[PDB]
């Protein structure tokens, strides 16, 4: 891996100046690196909206839920900020738009609350149905 | 998506931060830690917004832009408001922008907001947009206001009936350690409010308006909080130029006020404008801009100015017309 590309990465950042990657498999590295390939002439990063994603890496992001997620934990693992918040602003972008009524079933996601409380918190935030 | 969208905080708190504010509620009811994640988002919107009606809005059609844009703009607003500020223009006689944005807006959120021949108004898109003095046109911003850890922006509105103390104490105006800037915003009782309050250790913004157009006589926001600085000065006829503007401008730039969680309120007299200014209006916010690339600009153009160039950090003399209070209101930094 290039020095600079690896330095990209806060995490590996520091640990080489204090290259095993025991929570990284070797596909997740490479879309790592190629993803910073695509950004090492970025500028230094200084609304975090979703609708301004880069396009090559909307196509380099135009993968599988599990790819996705996976790029998500690697980036969460690597702290690549410009790649978490991309995949992240993706994932928004997901929901956007999406009830609970369908975000539920989108991603599976098990029911935690009890109608009571289910109804108290929609009461708590009924401005939601707003639109 | 077996671990990632839950049992771990940050990804979804991130994620969730890249969201508006009506899908922020929305989505709050997916999840337990889902909610707690939104709660957190909402514990971190230290911050203000407001809608716009600029460039070219009227048109020779609009559909009631003071309802349209503040629908379409409460789209893409991360603060979920605590308090409303906001601002249009006047052009039987009715009215339903009461019910158009108390419709918009919580159930449990109080309401600001006035009407005015002309109002001024930072375009959105960024803060460093150029300020215009909207004198005359059919306009208006949404200024929403949050709820700020420490920092009770408390509005009121007290009328001319034919004052008890304990009305003004209920708002936090009188017998309040806290209370910093106040908005002095008179419709159609100015003096005697204004003394119940001026000999204090604050900022006085305010001005005089035609009609107030929410809230759940003259109306203001107590602000109120250590974390709040701020300064005014008072841009008189002296100023009437580029270059007095200018120097006015870098005598309040002088103060020091940080550009950072602050807001840039600008009041003049209905005469201070493009007329006033030898067929060149926003001189006084041109020197804003230029001095204060980030501030947005707001207040409004009223026919009456409240303000004594006055400077806070931390630890009839208001009475005037014909004139102008530059009034920046800075909120402090996050933690």
């Amino acid at each position: 891996v290039d020095v600079e590309i690896a330095k990209q990465s806060v995490t590996i950042k520091t640990m080489l100046e204090d290259v095993p990657l025991p929570n990284v498999n070797a596909a997740i590295l490479k879309k790592v690196i190629q993803w910073c390939t695509h950004h090492k002439d970025d500028p230094p990063p200084p609304e975090k909206r979703t609708d301004d994603i880069p396009v090559w890496d909307q196509e380099f992001l135009k993968v599988d839920q599990g790819t996705l997620f996976e790029l998500i934990l690697a980036a969460n693992y690597l702290d690549i900020k410009g790649l978490l918040d991309v995949t992240c602003k993706t994932v928004a972008n997901m929901i956007k738009g999406k009830t609970p009524e369908e975000i539920r079933k989108t991603f599976n996601i098990k029911n935690d609350f009890t109608e009571e409380e289910e109804a108290q918190v929609r009461k708590e935030n009924q401005w939601c149905e707003e639109k | 998506s077996t671990f990632v969208l839950s049992n771990l905080a940050e990804v979804v708190e991130r994620v969730l931060t890249f969201l508006p504010a009506k899908a922020l509620l929305r989505v709050a009811c997916v999840c337990r830690l889902w909610r707690e994640c939104v709660r957190r988002v909402l514990r971190t919107h230290r911050s203000v917004t407001w809608i716009s009606a600029g460039l070219a809005e009227a048109g020779h059609l609009e559909g009631h832009c003071l309802v349209r844009v503040v629908a379409e703009e409460l789209e893409n607003v991360r603060i979920l408001p605590h308090t409303v500020l906001y601002m249009a223009d006047s052009e039987r006689t009715s009215m339903e922008t009461a019910l158009a944005l108390e419709k918009l807006f919580p159930k449990q959120c109080q309401v600001l907001g006035i009407v005015t021949p002309g109002i001024v108004v930072t375009p959105m898109g960024s803060g460093s947009n150029r300020p215009q003095e909207i004198e005359i046109g059919e306009s208006g911003f949404a200024l929403l206001f949050p709820q700020i850890e420490g920092i009770k922006i408390q509005p009121f509105h007290f009328i001319k009936d034919p004052l008890e103390r304990h009305q003004l104490t209920e708002v936090g105006l009188l017998d309040n350690p806290e209370l910093r800037v106040v908005l002095v915003f008179g419709y159609n009782y100015l003096q005697q409010v204004v003394s119940t309050f001026s000999d204090m250790n604050i900022i006085l913004a305010g001005g005089q308006v035609d009609n107030l157009s929410s809230l759940t006589g003259v109306v203001g926001l107590s602000f109120s909080g250590h974390r709040i600085q701020s300064a005014t000065v008072l841009l008189n006829e002296d100023v009437s130029d580029e270059k007095t503007a200018e120097a006015a401008m870098q005598r309040l730039k002088a103060a020091n006020i940080p550009e950072h969680n602050t807001i840039g309120f600008m009041f003049a007299c209905v005469g201070r404008g493009f007329q006033y200014y030898r067929a060149k209006g926003n001189v006084e916010a041109d020197a804003f801009r230029k001095f204060f690339p980030s501030v947005p600009l707001f207040g409004f153009f009223g026919n009456g100015e409240i303000g004594c160039d006055r400077i806070v950090t931390g630890n009839d003399d208001l009475f005037h017309s014909y004139t102008t209070i530059m009034a920046l209101i800075h909120l402090g930094s996050s933690k």
